[PDB]
């Protein structure tokens, strides 16, 4: 899982 | 659809990543504050929801060193802490 | 739906921590996103525009430069770079 | 408007 995923899931 | 002003502090980070306005959505707010970690490259390459920000202003607006991405409610947290609801 | 990515796309996503050689669309979306973020390619003023002069992305792309808004180049970039499954 | 934000208009 990318960073860019997990940061979607606080915008 | 509820605006808000960041706090200096947070202005300051969001405007290291090309942010221009005094007013932003919570949604603005969280893109622009994702792009910071990435651009900065403060995210673990390995398991990528640890964020390392000692040295940097981030660590400054959380009050610890290091957090993942995963402890939401402390994102909010910080967020909500330096900012003003319009 | 899941896609492997062709060897050069391949390398941009290690190169940001991606571990797989097959991914949902998704999954590529989300990494080449923090791709551009990572090594800074997006402009700073005008953020749609980035630039892809000397980078793996330019390859990739075929072109030096290109706009987010064009989402039907981006999709079409990608599917060149990818096999479906 | 954000690069991560255009961006998140193609994931």
């Amino acid at each position: 899982t990318s960073f860019a995923e997990y940061w979607a899931x606080x915008p | 659809e509820t605006l808000v002003r960041p706090k200096p502090l947070l202005l300051k980070l969001l405007k290291s990543v090309g942010a221009q306005k005094d007013t932003y959505t919570m949604k603005e707010v969280l893109f622009y504050l994702g792009q910071y970690i990435m651009t900065k490259r403060l995210y673990d390459e390995k398991q990528q929801h640890i964020v390392y920000c000692s040295n940097d202003l981030l660590g400054d607006l959380f009050g610890a060193p290091s957090f993942s991405v995963k402890e939401h409610r402390k994102i909010y947290t910080m967020i909500y802490r330096n900012l003003v609801v319009v």
